[PDB]
C-alpha cells in the first residue's frame, strides 16, 4: 500500500453527502465516494450536527481508509456558549458564556481553552 | 455552487471554521495552503477569502463512468454495478476500504500468475488478503483457499466480497504463523512488499510442499534483489518473472 493521497475534509455528522467537497475531493483520485458517505454517516450518526473533521487516506488501486476527529475547539466553546445563527432581532442581545479533556490530544491545556473564549469574547463563570 | 477560499490550513484556520458552517458552509477541504468551502449561495462574510462560482457536476456519476472493469486474464474485476458480455472469470468486488479491488498493477500480476500455476483442487494461501480477491479468484480456479491478514479491518470486508462471488474461503486473522496449521499448502500467493518477501522466505518454505509454488508480488523492480537472493538462500527454485510498471512478480517452486 503505497498512499498517494490524505484529504482533510470537515464535514456535518450524519450529513455528508457526495455533493463538494467529498465528491471532487475523493473523486480525484477515483475513491468510492458513495461508500465514504455511507461508512462516515455511520460512524457520526450518534453525534448530533456537529462539526467532524476527517481524514481521507487514498491507495493507488483506489482503496481508501479514514478516520475522523473529536470537534474543533472554537465549535465547543461556542455550542456551549449557546452561539447560533437565525433569531438576531432588534433591540437587546445577550453576550454568551472538560473541552479541554476532549481536546487535549496531558494536563491544565484550559489556559488556551478559557482564554479562546475570552478572544470570542465569552464570558467565563467560574 | 460557491466555494469561499481562504489562505491557511484547517488549524490555522481553526478559530473561524464554526463561522463558516454558521455562514451556510456544506463542508471545507483543506489544499496546498488553503481551506475551500463550500456554499450554495455566496454570503457576507467578515473573514477576508475569496468568493468563486464553481461548476456543478453529478460526482457519483462521473465516478461511475470513469471506473470500468479491470482485465486480468482469465479474469475480469468488476464493480457490483459492473455488467459484463465478455467470456472472463467475473471477479466481483467492491471499490471500498481494502487493498485489492483489482485496479493495481500488482493485484492483477498475481491474478495472471494464478491462472498459470493454480491446480483444480490445490490447496492456496493468500498472504496479505485485503479485499479477498486473491483467494476468491484462486476458489474461482478449483483451489481451496485461505486468506490472511494482519488488519482486522478488512476480514470483514473480504467475507463480504466472498458471498458476491458464491465461494467461502477460509479467512483468518494473523499472518504466516497462523496459516501454518493449515497447512502445508500447495500455493501461495502475496502481494506484499520486498522486505517482507526477503524476512519470511526461510518461513515460506516451510508453508509449502515439495514442488509447492510460491507467486510472490509487491515489488517494485530495484527491490527485486532483496527477493532474488533471499528466495535462492531459503533453496526455492525461480519459475519466471513477471512485471508491469514499476512492479514485478518472481515465481519460485519448492
Ligand atoms: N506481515 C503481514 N502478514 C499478513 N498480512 C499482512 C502483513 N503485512 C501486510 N499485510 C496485509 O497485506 C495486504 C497487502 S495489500 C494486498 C491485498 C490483495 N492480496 C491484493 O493482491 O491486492 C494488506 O491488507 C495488509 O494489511
Ligand atoms: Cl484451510
Ligand atoms: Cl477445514
Amino acid at each position: 500500500k503505497k498512499v498517494v493521497a490524505v484529504v482533510k475534509l470537515q464535514l456535518p455528522a450524519g450529513k455528508a453527502t457526495p455533493a463538494p467537497p467529498v465528491g471532487p475531493a475523493l473523486g480525484q483520485h477515483g475513491a468510492n465516494i458513495m461508500e465514504f458517505v455511507k461508512a462516515f454517516n455511520a460512524a457520526t450518526a450518534n453525534m448530533g450536527d456537529a462539526i467532524v473533521p476527517v481524514e481521507i487516506t487514498i491507495y493507488a488501486d483506489r482503496s481508501f481508509t479514514f478516520v475522523t476527529k473529536t470537534p474543533p475547539a472554537s465549535y465547543l466553546i461556542r455550542k456551549a456558549a449557546g452561539l447560533e445563527k437565525g433569531a438576531h432581532k432588534p433591540g437587546r442581545e445577550k453576550v454568551g458564556r472538560e473541552i479541554a479533556k476532549q481536546k487535549m490530544p496531558l494536563e491544565a491545556a484550559a489556559r488556551m481553552i478559557a482564554g479562546s473564549a475570552r478572544s470570542m469574547g465569552v464570558e467565563v463563570v467560574g | 455552487m460557491w466555494v469561499y477560499r481562504l489562505k491557511g490550513t484547517l488549524e490555522a484556520l481553526d478559530p473561524i471554521l464554526p463561522g463558516l458552517f454558521d455562514g451556510g458552509a456544506r463542508g471545507l477541504w483543506e489544499r496546498e495552503g488553503e481551506v475551500w468551502a463550500f456554499f450554495p449561495a455566496p454570503v457576507d462574510l467578515p473573514y477576508e477569502g475569496v468568493w468563486e462560482e464553481v461548476g456543478d457536476e453529478d460526482w457519483l456519476e462521473a465516478w461511475r463512468r470513469d471506473l470500468k472493469p479491470a482485465l486480468a486474464p482469465p479474469f475480469v474485476v468488476l464493480a457490483p454495478w459492473h455488467t459484463w458480455e465478455g467470456a472472463e472469470i467475473p471477479l466481483v468486488i467492491e471499490p471500498g476500504m481494502a487493498f485489492g479491488t483489482g485496479h493495481a498493477e500488482t493485484t492483477r500480476l498475481a491474478l495472471k500468475a494464478l491462472a498459470r500455476h493454480l491446480r483444480p483442487g490445490d490447496k492456496v494461501l493468500d498472504l496479505g488478503t485485503g479485499s479477498g480477491v486473491l483467494a476468491i479468484a484462486a476458489e474461482k480456479l478449483g483451489g481451496k483457499a485461505l486468506g490472511v491478514d494482519i488488519d482486522p479491518m478488512v476480514l470483514p470486508q473480504a467475507e463480504a466480497n466472498a458471498k458476491r462471488n458464491g465461494v467461502r474461503p477460509r479467512f483468518l486473522e494473523g499472518s504466516l504463523e497462523a496459516a501454518l496449521p493449515f497447512g502445508p499448502f500447495d500455493l501461495l500467493v502475496a502481494n506484499l512488499y520486498a522486505e517482507l518477501h526477503a524476512a519470511l522466505a526461510p518461513r515460506y518454505r516451510e508453508a509449502l510442499v515439495p514442488g509447492g509454488r510460491a507467486l510472490l508480488t509487491g515489488i517494485l523492480k530495484d527491490r527485486a534483489p532483496l527477493v532474488r537472493e533471499a528466495m535462492a538462500g531459503a533453496g526455492f527454485r525461480p519459475l519466471e518473472e513477471a512485471a508491469e510498471g514499476e512492479w514485478v512478480l518472481l515465481a519460485y517452486g519448492r
